[PDB]
């Protein structure tokens, strides 16, 4: 399981230091719209693992 | 063999096993399942085929 | 609303419940009239 | 570092270059996925 | 998520994705071939399934990132599938 549970913290994590480059923006509304693309998918992949 | 003389499969096994007819079993409803949840959060006739 | 996902929670019942047919008993009448046990000696 | 150099060479040239090369085809790259397959 | 909300990208929509996380694919995967080496070998006596367990991992994540992130599929099925037709 840690291997399949440290990449789903991975994606989140690095997905906010992207948007802390590419379009540069450190705060809290930079962490929400990063999460706009990734949430989609995060709800996805856990119901088919499931 | 003689008459009066049958059999019966004694004392273990088995029943059904695991890499025999059961995992043919449980892989199918496997990609029966992950078709179906990538279409509630994607919604084509594509995406799940990827 | 959309479509796709309200399919997908049908496609679960055609299964779930199907699967409930070849796996939960078919008899008849179930039980009501209340257990009871029963002794039985024998004096030939 | 020269570390942090290397990785944004290989992401914009080299890997992406190809991944722009290999889409261009289609035919050679199914095939070898069926290849994958047998 | 380019695609639909932001520009159609026929083939540079699927190329602009991985343009921006070719990263975390191979992070991620890198980080779990490691977490799986203490089980592959090292140890090799007290726990003998530990064996079993991560060398049909390591085989299956070397293969299933130097591949999937490259010349097989995950990015030729995308193609095909949803555009060349409907």
């Amino acid at each position: 399981a840690i291997g399949l549970l440290v990449d789903d913290a991975i994606v989140v994590v690095e997905n906010v230091e992207r948007v802390m480059a590419e379009e540069g923006l450190p705060p809290k509304e930079a962490t929400r719209k990063s999460m706009g693309q990734i949430q989609g998918a995060l709800v996805g992949i856990a119901m088919v693992l499931s | 063999l003689p008459t009066g003389v049958g059999y019966d499969w004694t004392g273990m096994s088995y029943q059904e096993r695991l890499s025999g007819n059961q995992a043919p079993s449980l892989y199918a409803i496997s990609l029966i399942v992950v078709f179906l949840c990538l279409a509630a959060l994607y919604e084509s006739w594509s995406i799940p085929f990827s | 609303d959309r479509p796709i996902f309200a399919w997908v929670i049908a496609i679960i019942i055609m299964l779930a419940g199907g699967l409930a047919i070849l796996k939960l008993p078919v008899a008849q009448y179930p039980t009501i009239a209340p257990p009871a046990v029963t002794i039985s000696a024998s004096y030939p | 570092f020269g570390w942090f150099n290397r990785m944004f060479e290989k992401s914009t040239h080299h890997y992406t270059d190809s991944v722009g090369g290999i889409l261009r085809s289609t035919g050679r790259y199914l095939v070898l996925y069926l290849i994958i397959v047998v | 998520d380019l695609m639909d909300k932001e520009g159609k990208g026929l083939i540079e929509a699927t190329l602009d994705a991985v343009r921006m996380r070719l990263r975390p694919i191979l992070m991620t995967s890198l980080a779990f071939i490691l977490g799986v080496m203490p089980l592959v070998i090292s140890t090799g006596a007290g726990s003998g399934a530990q064996n079993a367990v991560g060398t049909g991992v390591m085989g299956g994540m070397v293969t299933a990132t130097v591949l999937a992130i490259f010349f097989v599929p995950v990015f030729f099925v995308v193609v095909r599938r949803r555009f060349s037709r409907k």
